[PDB]
């Protein structure tokens, strides 16, 4: 009974604050785009792979 | 017999599988090098 208002009285309330991530971005890759680009003679030869 | 969507979800599961192990075996046509994928063109065609 004396511990209890030890600890500040009258039952007072704070507060915390927490964040989680949970999620990164969508990333998307295309990788005929990123080897080649407008490049004809580079896409014909990254077809074999 | 009526499409049921359990199947269509396991064939698709079997299929799927099929063609990740396909993709591999493509994979040995690639040619990576000047010559051929074949290692035996390779070796029969070139100097040591």
């Amino acid at each position: 009974g004396l511990y209890e208002m030890q600890i500040p009285t009258n039952f007072t309330i704070g507060h915390h604050e927490e964040f989680i991530q949970t999620r990164s971005p969508k990333v998307t890759i295309d990788c005929a785009a990123f080897v080649c680009g407008d490049n004809t003679a580079c896409r014909q030869q990254l077809v074999e792979y | 017999d009526a499409t049921n969507s359990a199947l269509g979800k396991i064939q698709s599961v079997v299929n799927a599988n099929a063609e990740a192990l396909n993709n591999l075996l493509n994979q040995l046509s690639n040619r990576f090098g000047a010559i051929s994928a074949s290692l035996q063109e390779i070796l029969t065609r070139l100097e040591a």
